[PDB]
């Protein structure tokens, strides 16, 4: 078979527009229509429009009846969601799938509803209160907060860390910013010896920055 | 319109039994019912189509049954790499529309959680913000209460949690919380503790610090 | 046909056409069976007959959709309350099964609605056949490529009525305005017309001028009921054909007075014709059609009048405005030229550029004399008999 692929995702502010679309190869794209369906994070999988093979005939779930428009362009093999009067309900990834002949989906792309404004991670470490005695385990780790959008990523000393590494979920704040944490457990004992750095890295805003964690030594 | 519903909400189960999803039609859509898997961070794949047809590659576990309103997809043999979410979708018509979802989680004996508390850090003091941290480390089952304590008074509403996937390698999530607060009321208090309770722990782990000597 | 140009009232009667006046409407109730594509599955990836199968399957779903919201909560909105009535009555689960029955020996049927009414009933089988006993065993366990192209290209020519039925009503929420011939096709069309509740005579007119049928007519769609599509179309009756009928064409007739304009405009324009019971008048242009000699006319258009043709003593129906227009009024015989109020009015020839300027003050040109004529560089091209 061949593919869709959508694209023009992004970050855009509860209220204006925003046109994503798919691109279709390898199929008899004139004699398909297509649907597209969202899933906003964590949520199920919900059905939004399809447009008929003539690109003539359309519906529309009634959640975005009336805001969203579906349209099919067979001369550049391609399908287009015209999304206006955004509300933060939207944000999700947008999917793109082929009817009746349902094996072939598109990846997504995410459209993230927000009046927030790009920015880096703040990266805060995270050790123990106190020295412990010799014996245990024991966890480090760092605190990545407030930066916009949501792909920020955390390695442990270039990579080389890898087990008992533990990167969570981001949390949305009552700011609009995300915060995530990464911990790693060592044994206790073992920390007078290697030495243990975080490696965050958030592309939307061009930020890398490393920050050594030091817990102490014990008795 | 046509709704699709569920069953069950979530299901657990360990590697090598016999799984079964109901979907149930509001109307009768005679056989028109996909069902979909898919892998966190990852497109859907079809692997029953017409209600009881097997996409091309997929193996011998997988099978449904149905015609007018009730559905079964079933798992003959759970394996390792089945476990992902779970739809069903019916195409009645050109309105589709998909069932809530079922989730699929390996299912392993009860181990409790390892507790870790950190308290902010000077250099986020420094900047008029204190994020108290608590980590329950690689425990089962999922479910568990953390419940922060400032100065054994009980906290609400100033917390995030966010719970990891299971892991591949032990079957086993992870948990973390932020308390957070302004550096002028960190500053008015001294005990800083989570609990956490959890069907491993025979009495609930609490773990604290207090706000001067780190 | 004979055109006289009354100069009185700048006006043309254009006298001996000869009457066909639609008196009622036939119903004709499809059923176009697709036959059983729901267990008929490809698994052999791209296929010609894939592709065309996938394509019947989604038009059904399409035409369930489109019937699913007709819910209720050249055609008149006369016309189709009538037919939308008639559907109504057919989209009962009764009166559909009646006539599912009534076709199950033959091909065609006069069917009783529960009403009383009497409707013709076809069967259009061809793809349920193809469907059923070609494709069903040339497909070998759920395998498509199939080596046999002259069955793929068949399969992709024998349901494109289908889905032609499915594109027209779809793209019309169910009520199509005319009747393509995937809707009705020629043959049936003769068929249903011969069968209709008229005499020989009327029936014989109508065979002879079909497109003319068609053309006032139209569809609406019943219902998917399993794998076939039920719809009706509506012809029109000509139930009474031949009474003489005449044109009344006009424009205005002003005199200049230096400076002040003393007009006068006749408000009787349009087909008349002295059937029995009355004269009638059909007073808007889309009322009435020609063919040749024959016109037809939408007797739910008629008003009745008295008896008429004097100049005006009796009180003929005309205007007494001060205020002139400007303008030219085509006759089936030629062109009323009405030329006033500082503006440049010509002949025209489509050989010879300018054939004669004209004067100001309602000039009448016989179709023989030229090809055009404009008033201020807009073109009226003259009608040729
Ligand atoms: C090839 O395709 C055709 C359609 O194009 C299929 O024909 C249909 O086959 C199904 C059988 O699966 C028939 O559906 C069944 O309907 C029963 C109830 O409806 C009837 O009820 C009364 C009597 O109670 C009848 O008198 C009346 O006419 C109604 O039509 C149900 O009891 C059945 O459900 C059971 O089976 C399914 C599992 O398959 C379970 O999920 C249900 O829980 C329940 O156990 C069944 O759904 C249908 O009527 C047929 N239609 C026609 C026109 O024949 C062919 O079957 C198909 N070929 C194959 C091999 O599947
Ligand atoms: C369908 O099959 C019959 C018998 O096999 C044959 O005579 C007929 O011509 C076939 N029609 C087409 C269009 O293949």
């Amino acid at each position: 078979q061949g593919k869709l692929v959508e694209s023009g995702g992004g970050v855009i502010q509860p209220g204006r527009s925003l046109r994503l679309s798919c691109a279709a190869s390898g199929f008899d794209f004139s004699r398909y229509g297509l649907h597209w369906v969202r899933q906003a994070p964590g949520k199920g999988l919900e059905w939004v429009a399809v447009i008929v093979y003539a690109g003539s005939n359309k519906y529309y779930a009634d959640s975005v009846k009336g805001r969203f428009t579906i349209s099919k362009d067979n001369s550049k093999n391609t399908m287009h969601l015209q999304m206006s009067d955004l509300r933060t309900e939207d944000t999700a990834v947008y999917y793109c799938a082929r009817d009746q002949a349902f094996d072939l989906w598109g990846q997504g792309t995410m459209v993230t509803v927000s009046s927030a404004s790009t920015k880096g991670p703040s990266v805060f470490p995270l050790a123990p209160s106190s020295k412990s005695t010799g014996g245990g385990t024991a966890a480090l780790g760092c605190l990545v907060k407030d930066y916009f959008p949501e792909p920020v990523t955390v390695s442990w000393n270039s990579g080389a860390l890898t087990s008992g590494v533990h990167t969570f979920p981001a949390v949305l704040q009552s700011s609009g910013l995300y915060s995530l944490s990464s911990v790693v457990t060592v044994p206790s004992s073992s920390l007078g010896t290697q030495t243990y750095i975080c490696n965050v890295n958030h592309k939307p805003s061009n930020t890398k920055v490393d920050k050594k964690v030091e817990p102490k030594s014990c008795d | 319109d046509i709704q699709m519903t569920q069953s069950p909400a979530s299901l657990s189960a360990s590697v090598g039994d016999r799984v079964t999803i109901t979907c149930q039609a509001s109307q009768g859509i005679s056989r028109s019912v996909n069902w979909y898997q898919q892998k966190p961070g990852k497109a859907p794949k079809l692997l029953i189509f017409d209600a009881s047809h097997l996409e091309r590659g997929v193996p011998s576990r997988f099978s449904g049954s149905g015609y007018g309103t009730d559905f079964t997809f079933t798992i003959s043999s759970l394996q390792p790499e089945d476990i992902a979410t779970y739809y069903c979708q019916q195409y009645d018509n050109l309105r589709i529309s998909f069932g809530q979802g079922t989730r699929l989680e390996i299912k392993r004996t009860v181990a409790a959680p390892s507790v870790f508390i950190f308290p902010p850090s000077d250099e986020q003091l420094k900047s008029g913000t204190a994020s108290v941290v608590c980590l329950l480390n690689n425990f089962y089952p999922r479910e568990a209460k953390v419940q922060w304590k400032v100065d054994n008074a009980l906290q609400s509403g100033n917390s995030q949690e966010s719970v990891t996937e299971q892991d591949s390698k032990d079957s086993t999530y992870s948990l973390s919380s932020t308390l957070t607060l302004s550096k002028a009321d960190y500053e008015k208090h001294k005990v800083y503790a989570c609990e956490v309770t959890h069907q491993g722990l025979s009495s609930p782990v609490t773990k604290s610090f207090n706000r001067g000597e780190c | 046909l004979k055109e006289s140009y009354l100069e009185e009232s700048c006006s043309t009667i254009t006298e001996g056409y000869l009457s066909v006046l639609r008196t009622g409407w036939y119903t004709n109730v499809f059923t176009l069976e697709v036959g059983d594509v729901e267990n008929l599955t490809c698994t052999d990836g791209p296929s010609l007959i894939k592709t065309e199968l996938d394509l019947t399957k989604s038009a059904l779903r399409e035409l369930k959709t489109v019937s699913a919201d007709q819910l209720a909560r050249v055609a008149t909105a006369a016309a189709v309350t009538a037919g939308i009535a008639i559907a109504k009555t057919i989209r009962l689960e009764s009166e559909v099964n009646a006539i599912k029955g009534a076709l199950k020996t033959t091909n065609e049927a006069v069917s009783t609605l529960g009403n009383g009414v009497r409707v013709l009933a076809t069967a259009v089988r061809e793809l349920k056949e193809f469907v059923s006993k070609n494709l069903t065993s040339a497909i070998n366990k759920n395998k498509c490529d199939i080596a046999d192209l002259k069955m793929a290209v068949s399969f992709s020519q024998f349901n494109r009525r289908f889905l032609n039925v499915v594109r027209q009503f779809s793209d019309n929420a169910g009520i199509t305005p005319a009747i393509s011939l995937d809707l009705m096709t020629d043959a049936e069309l003769a068929r249903a017309v011969s069968y209709m509740p008229t005499s020989a005579g009327q029936i014989k007119l109508m065979l002879e001028n079909r497109a003319m049928v068609r053309r006032k007519g139209f569809g609406i769609l019943i219902g998917v009921y399993g794998s076939s599509v039920i719809y009706m179309v509506q012809l029109p009756i000509f139930g009474v054909i031949d009474t003489p009928c005449w044109i009344i064409k006009a424009a205005p007739s002003c005199s200049e007075k230096d400076g002040n304009y003393a007009c006068l405009l006749r408000e009787d324009q349009g087909w008349y014709c002295k059937n029995a019971g009355s004269t009638v008048y059909y007073p808007n242009e889309k009322d009435c059609e020609t063919r040749g000699d024959h016109v037809f006319c939408d007797t739910a258009a008629g008003i009745n009048v008295a008896e008429q043709s004097r100049e005006c003593n009796y009180p003929c129906k005309v205007s007494t405005g001060r205020h002139p227009i400007s303008m030219v009024a085509l006759s089936p015989l030629g062109a009323l030229v009405a030329c006033y109020k500082g503006v440049s009015c010509s002949i025209g020839s489509n050989r010879v550029g300018i054939i004669k300027q004209l004067p100001k003050g309602c000039s009448y040109i016989t179709n023989q004399d030229a090809d055009t004529v404009t008033i201020d560089n807009t073109v009226y091209q003259l009608s040729k008999v």
